[PDB]
DNA sequence: CTAGTTGATCTCATATCAGGAGAAGGAGCAGAGCGAATAC
């Protein structure tokens, strides 16, 4: 078994077959769950994320860390066309957990409502679709839960957003994004991602804009002044060194 | 004292006996400096000073009029009446010098190469103490009421800023970031002071008559809001849970950092415990002060009782920690003292008031 | 920057804590004595005991105890130092080959917080689940041993009683329940907690807290069959197990307060208890068929002064002492006709506290001799030590002495000493001062429970019979001593500094310079000179008196009429305790200043403050060891030397010297003890240790250095603590590595290594020529 | 014109207030943030806004 | 039962002076009236 700093072990034959990066990624996940702090696993697609968040996971109820013992009731929000592929990776990767989809194609047969409180009692996984986290955010925030992953978050780019808002509601810390591209068309984006994260660290969007958004887009443009240029080079290094323990971005 | 010098040497009382006995003594005997004085150069009166942490030579002072004056406290000289002369100063010719107010100042911890001072004029400046120039300045949207490094950061370095805004700044010197902010407040945040003994622990006191204990790593909040009743007025928290029927305009960590001193517009001072917040229901009787901006006060160190140093007008009220018993009143001052600052090598004292003086307080004999 | 070597001419005496168990064996009974940083491990044999190692920890050992972990076939030791080096042991005999294995290790200082008052504690559950540790007010760190550590990770509890006196583990407790008396405003109270390693917290005790006497000061944890615990105060003995709340008040324990205990049977049948006046006691728990009966105190007898105390087994009970010689009595079951049931055995030397120590060339010879005041209140003696092994003479002095001087002329010693006498005034029992050939008393025209009565003892160099005893004034103290001839006249005086000391003030505000002359057999008091304050200080400086009343230094003239004639005055200090002379200067030791280089230039006639250092130093000693090199003792067991730097910066001291001692030095002195290295300065400490600092040349204390290092990288310590770390300048509000000194013990230690260990120190001259340099370091004591 | 004057030394908006001794020509402004003072002679035909313009006025000529 | 097709509906995302009159509030002064408070 891999023994990590504290309490955490991830057992050995789940260890053995992630690759190296993606074993730094859970010493990195689970550092934020020291620091009681959400981040960003950056990594582009394909460099596999939906197996380091269930091997975090699973060495998480494994090692039986010390409301909630071990692993609390999760939630994973992902597309709908991914949901029952997450499903498979639970099933494979770690099938000791109860992984639930609250969907109409579902497993469940009976009232939704039920089957979010049975998870929530029952420390279980339940993957929703975004549509319904804007829909059912009335029952899906009065649980509890522990962890609140997002599968392809920069759904959540749009500040204002019915399902940003939603996804905002969540009580825990422990808020994580899955997206390999967690910046698309501005700094907004980013600034609602982080805002999800880690409310704090990018201040109030009007402040984030008139620090970071104008400076640094300002700069890229053609006719930017080399002072500009030089303005924006300096936002974006104080942008990046803010954002670095929260982002993890392995490339190809 | 015969009795403590045989016990010493003979080894029946440890050497830590002695000198926390002679310290507490030394406290307890403080008196207006019969032999020293402090060079005058603030026109207007000094708000913050601030000691060196290390080797406790030097001391900043910040006065209203905007500069920032840098003492050095030894006496070089070989007289026994000595004036702290005037080492640097930021004066109204200083092309950095701070507009208004100079409301905090404070020695960067670990190495006294570098300090910090903020004012009213909305920065936060970061001066090099050996050319004298500001290494960095950070702005802000709304007037700085207090600021504070963590005095036992190895690994960050970041300023506690609180403002007039409902938000308390976090400002890190390493590589330049001043946009995390901690909710939860709601009006001005009078004080903020780094916790002596956990790193990442900050406790903010704002005019909404709230303190709040922030792990800053975190992403959920403040920790713990302290209540005056512990529970006895319990309701759901959105206006409850109150550390003072005022505004709580002063902050103090213990020395051993496991209690924590707010001072409040109610003319109360309370101790609560820094783990959990409750509170030790400690006395301290009335203590007078109506200080609209934060208001500056230490704790003693190094001695066998722990004291605290409160302005209280225009003198200033020694108070025992754990006990509440009323030590006495320094009484020097002409007008309202707004800071003290305690020498804990020498168990000596430096307090500034609106009368454009720093006072010393030596011990007696 | 400066050079200097020290090295241990004797090593610490003074026992500051014993500890019996099967440490060695499992049917080994060890007797572990910790004396301040060497840990003596001896076998109780049927007689005596049979030492079986003597290791030299990297530390001063605070705690010592000893544990059994379950499956541990003999017991492990646990050891804190003063640094908070924590450590378990475990004794590994391979034949010959002894070794003290370091089964788990580590620090366990807080970065902040306040030291407690009542010291350091250390206890270990009976079951042997974690160790609690009492280092700082309001926390209480546990050390959990069922999860088997090799760094001894350590968490705190918050303790909402935040000045504890005394705390113990509890038997027979489900959980690891801790009992302990602390004090608050409203009084001293005995609670309980139960401490809980899954929750990392305290709860609910078995029983709540009970207010206890005012000076209950002593906690006892009850075995088994009894369980609960006994609360020791100054004035009564009570057991408490909840609801069985048992008293006594024995009129006999009410002289003195008990300050040591230990357990006689394993079930806690009987208790041996010592107090401060050297009176040991069994303290008996009456059993009823089990619970508990009654309580009852029975004086066994007098003892040595014990620090601490064991019962090995057969009535031998050994009783360690810091204040005089460690002792190993017999407890007979039938009294000696004096109503005293302890016999002594043996006694082991104890250089007791060094409060002051001369130099002598006693016999005429060329070899130094120490003469040092050793010992406290009953114990306090003469210890003459010479080189022959160091052979040590005793003469005891039934007082504590305080001071001591040649006068070669006169062929005597003079010694400051002090008696106490409780009720007008009653002596507790004979001494040295009252058993003098002759005795006077002043009869002063200055001035117009129990009490320290002070002397000046005249004692012959040759018999060490006290000559002469003049009593001092009543409620005087005297603090000084020198023996000089000032001014021009041939006579030889005894100057004795002293102090008025009331209970009605903190510090001294009356004091008298008394000038004895002691002839034909007679000390008559030659000059007197009322000062107004305490005079710590004096010595001769070129032929005039200078002393250090209360925070003046100042110069006194033997004038023509043989009187005390003030020429000059310093202002500039706290207090000047220390005062020492060469030349023209004068190195004044404050309280906490720390240091003054101060010069008296004759040609106008007053004293100059050449140079200060503005460290804050809380002083115990200090001497000058070159024209330019000041060395002194810090009362937090550091030496530093300071050195005239190469403007006002001149006038600051530069700390070219630290050093982490770990004694505290008491007294320095320019001499040696034997018949390549410059000066020679002996200095004597509160443990018993006797050191001797020199200056080196700078190659050389390079290249020694260097062998240092080499000896760190390959002698492995006990607890596997690092030589820089126990040696690092440390206080309080400052830690600093050493520079500017070499461990002479450490560099002594190359002899006793192997030569492949040797060839492994000397990889980068050859082993036999460093052999050689060692070998001439070890000559000069 | 304004009776409330933002402070020269603490630059607080309406913190200053000003009082009209007419019976001793003096007017007294005091900043109730910094409790800064000052005090200046004034006439019958005087205002608050004269009061903070002497203090404006004395700040810039000791500052010199 | 039970999956596949059909419509509605929601979210989200893509850039660049020549009035006057009366009623309600607050202000400052004026005095009346009663409690305490020296004081003859
Ligand atoms: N350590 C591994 N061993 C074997 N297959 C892996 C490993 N990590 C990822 N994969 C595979 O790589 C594919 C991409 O991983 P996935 O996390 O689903 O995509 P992304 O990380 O881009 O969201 C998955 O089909 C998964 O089975
Ligand atoms: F491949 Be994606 F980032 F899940
Ligand atoms: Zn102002």
């Amino acid at each position: 078994d891999a023994e990590f700093d504290e309490g955490f072990k991830v057992p050995g034959f789940l260890f053995k077959k992630l690759f190296k990066y993606q074993q730094t990624g859970v010493r990195w996940l689970w550092e934020l769950h020291c620091q009681q702090a959400g981040g960003i696993l950056g990594d582009e697609m394909g460099l596999g994320k939906t197996i380091q968040i269930i091997a975090f996971l699973a060495g998480l109820s494994y090692s039986k860390i010390r409301r909630f013992e071990g692993l609390g009731p999760t939630v994973i929000v992902c597309p709908t066309t991914v949901m029952h592929q997450w499903v498979k990776e639970f099933h494979t990767w770690w099938p000791p957990f109860r992984v639930a989809i609250l969907h109409e194609t579902g497993s469940y047969t009976h009232k939704k409502e039920k089957l979010i409180r049975d998870v929530a009692h029952c420390h279980g996984i339940l993957i929703t679709s975004y549509s319904y986290i804007r829909l059912m955010q009335d029952d899906i925030s009065r649980y509890d839960w522990h962890y609140v992953i997002l599968d392809e978050g920069h759904k959540i780019r749009n500040p204002n957003a019915a399902v940003t808002l939603a996804c905002k509601q969540f009580r825990t810390p422990h808020r994580i994004i899955l997206s390999g591209s967690p910046m698309q068309n501005n700094l907004r984006e980013l600034w609602s991602l982080f805002d999800f994260i880690f409310p704090g660290k990018l201040g109030t969007l009007p402040v984030f804009m008139e620090q970071f958004s104008v400076p640094i887009t300002m700069g890229g443009y053609s006719n930017a002044s080399p002072v500009q240029v030089k303005t924006a080079y300096k936002c974006a290094c104080v942008l990046r060194d803010t954002i670095n323990p929260y982002l993890l971005r392995r490339m190809k | 004292m015969l009795g403590f010098l045989s016990a010493r040497q003979t080894g029946l009382e440890d050497p830590l006996r002695l000198r926390r006995a002679e310290s507490t003594r030394r406290v307890l005997g403080l008196e207006l400096n019969k032999d020293r004085d402090v060079e005058r150069i603030h026109g207007g009166g000094i708000n913050t000073l601030d000691i060196e942490p290390v080797e406790g030579r030097y001391m900043l002072s910040g006065g209203s009029d905007g500069v920032i004056v840098l003492y050095d406290l030894e006496n070089s000289s070989r007289q026994s009446y000595y004036t702290c002369k005037a080492v640097c100063s930021i004066g109204r010719d200083h092309p950095d010098v701070h507009r208004y107010s100079v409301e905090t100042v404070q020695w960067y911890p670990h190495d006294t190469g570098m300090f910090t001072s903020s004012s009213f004029d909305k920065t936060l400046k970061v001066w090099d103490t050996n050319t004298l120039q500001t290494a960095d300045v950070f702005n802000f949207e709304e007037t700085v009421y207090s600021h504070h490094m963590s005095p036992v950061s190895t690994k960050h370095c970041l300023v506690a800023v609180g403002t007039r805004g409902p938000k308390v700044q976090l400002c890190d010197l390493k590589s330049g970031s001043c946009s995390h902010i901690l909710q939860g407040h709601r009006q001005e945040i009078l004080a903020v002071s780094w916790s002596p003994r956990y790193d990442y622990i900050l406790a903010t006191a704002s005019a909404d008559s709230r303190v709040k204990l922030w792990d800053v790593r975190r992403a959920s909040g403040c920790l713990i809001t302290l209540d005056q009743h512990n529970g006895k007025k319990s309701q759901a928290v959105e206006s409850a849970n109150t550390a003072h029927n005022g505004k709580v305009n002063g902050l103090c960590f213990t020395s051993d950092g496991l209690h924590l001193l707010t001072v409040g517009t109610d003319n109360r001072m309370r101790l609560w415990n820094s783990s959990n917040g409750e509170n030790t229901l400690v006395n301290y009787g009335k203590v007078c002060n109506n200080s609209k901006k934060g208001l500056k006060f230490t704790v003693s160190c190094g001695c066998s009782s722990e004291f605290v140093f409160v302005p209280y007008g225009s003198t200033i009220a020694v108070y025992t920690v754990y006990s509440g018993e009323q030590i006495t009143m320094l009484k020097g001052h002409y007008k309202t003292v707004d800071c003290c600052v305690f020498q804990s090598n020498f168990q000596e004292l430096y307090s500034g008031s609106r009368d454009c003086n720093i006072l010393a307080w030596v011990p007696s004999l | 920057m400066s050079y200097n070597y020290v090295v241990t001419a004797q090593k610490p005496t003074a026992v500051n804590g014993c500890v019996t168990g099967h440490f060695t064996s499992a049917e080994d009974l060890n007797l572990l004595i910790a004396k301040n940083t060497r840990l003596e491990i001896y076998v109780v044999t049927a007689e005596g005991l049979r030492p079986v190692k003597e290791v030299g920890m990297y530390g001063k050992i605070a705690v010592m105890e000893l544990f059994r972990p379950k499956g541990e076939s003999k017991d492990l030791l646990f050891i804190l130092t003063a640094k908070y080096n924590a450590c378990i042991l475990e004794y590994k005999q391979s034949g010959e080959s002894i070794d003290i294995i370091t089964r788990a290790h580590g620090n366990v200082q807080d970065r902040i917080g306040r030291p407690s008052e009542t010291g350091i504690i250390g206890i270990i559950d009976p079951e042997c689940r974690m160790i609690g540790l009492r280092l700082y007010d309001g926390l209480f760190k546990v050390i959990p041993l069922d999860r088997d550590n090799k760094e001894l990770k350590a968490f705190n509890i918050r303790l909402e009683e935040l000045h504890v006196i005394d705390v113990k583990f509890l038997y027979g407790c489900q959980a690891p329940t801790i009992c302990f008396v602390y004090q608050d405003p409203q009084g001293r109270h005995v609670k309980t907690y139960e401490v809980s390693l899954r929750e990392k917290e305290f709860n609910k005790g078995p029983w709540k807290q009970e207010n206890v006497e005012a000076e209950a000061s002593m906690v006892i944890a009850v075995p088994e069959p009894f369980g609960g615990a006994i609360i020791i105060g100054q004035e009564s003995i009570t057991y408490h197990n909840g609801d069985k709340y048992l008293a006594i008040a024995p009129p006999i324990i009410k002289q003195s307060t008990i300050v040591c205990h230990n357990r006689v049977d394993p079930n806690g049948s009987r208790y041996l208890l010592g107090d401060m006046e050297g009176r040991l006691f069994m303290l008996l728990l009456e059993k009823e068929e089990v619970t508990l009966k009654d309580l009852r105190v029975e004086l066994l007898g007098e003892t040595s002064i014990a620090e601490c105390l064991t019962y090995l087994d057969n009535g031998v009970v050994f009783v360690g002492s810091r204040l005089g010689d460690s002792q190993l009595v017999k407890l007979n079951v039938d009294s000696n006709e004096q109503g005293s049931y302890v016999v002594a055995m043996e006694t082991f030397t104890n250089l007791g506290p060094i409060v002051d120590m001369c130099v002598v060339d006693l016999e005429r010879q060329g070899q130094g001799q120490l003469v040092t005041c050793s010992g406290a209140f009953k114990e306090g003696s003469l210890r003459i030590i010479r080189n022959g092994k160091l052979h040590i003479r005793t003469v005891p002095l039934y007082e504590s002495p305080r001071k001591i001087c040649y006068q070669e002329v006169s062929q005597c010693f003079g010694v400051l000493s002090s008696r106490i006498e409780v009720q007008g005034t009653t002596a507790l029992r004979p001494s040295a001062s009252t058993q003098a050939l002759s005795s006077s008393v002043s009869s002063s025209k200055l001035f117009s429970e129990e009490v320290e009565v002070h002397n000046l003892l005249i004692i012959d160099q040759h018999t060490f019979e006290v000559l002469h005893a003049h009593q001092f004034l009543q409620n005087e103290y005297a603090l000084s001593l020198v023996s000089c001839k000032l001014g021009k006249d041939p006579n030889t005086y005894f100057i004795v500094g002293t102090a008025m000391v009331y209970p009605e003030e903190a510090e001294p505000k009356q004091g008298r310079i008394v000038v004895f002359q002691y002839s034909d057999g007679k000390l008559q008091t030659v000059a007197e000179k009322e000062v107004k304050g305490a005079v710590y200080s004096m010595v001769e400086f070129n032929g005039k008196l200078l002393a250090s009343i209360n925070s003046t230094v100042r110069l006194y003239e033997w004038t023509t009429e043989k009187e005390l004639r003030t020429e000059c005055n310093h202002y500039n200090n706290i207090m000047a305790l220390y005062l020492k002379t060469k030349g023209d200067f004068i190195l004044v030791g404050d309280l906490m200043r720390s240091v003054l280089l101060l010069a008296y230039k004759p040609m106008e006639g007053n004293f100059e403050e050449i140079a200060r250092d503005f460290n804050p130093n809380w002083m115990s000693a200090v001497e000058i060891l070159d024209d330019d090199n000041f060395l002194g003792a810090e009362n937090a067991f550091n030496l530093f030397v300071c050195q005239k730097d190469s403007d006002e910066e001149r006038q600051h001291l530069q700390e070219v010297g630290l050093f982490h001692l770990g004694e505290f030095v008491n007294v320095f002195c320019h001499g040696s003890l034997v018949m390549p290295t410059q000066g020679s300065v002996l200095f004597g400490t509160v443990n018993g240790m006797i050191g001797l600092v020199t200056s080196l040349s700078e190659s050389w204390y390079n290249l020694l250095l260097d062998m240092q290092n080499r000896l760190n990288k390959v002698i492995k310590s006990v607890g596997k603590i690092e030589h820089s770390f126990w040696r690092s300048f440390h206080t309080e509000r400052k830690t600093e590595p050493a520079t500017g000194f070499i461990d002479g013990d450490l560099i002594e230690s190359f002899l006793d290594i192997s030569r492949p260990k040797m060839q492994e120190v000397v990889a980068n001259a050859t082993a036999d020529d460093l052999i050689k340099v060692v070998e001439e370091l070890t000559r000069i004591h | 014109l304004e009776t409330q004057f933002t402070c020269p030394f603490c630059n607080h908006e309406k913190s200053c207030d000003v009082k009209m001794d007419r019976a001793r020509n003096t007017g007294v402004i005091s900043c109730t943030v910094c409790l800064e003072e000052f005090q200046t002679p004034i006439t019958y035909l005087s205002e608050p806004v004269d009061v903070y313009s002497d203090w404006i006025d004395a700040c810039e000529a000791a500052n010199q």
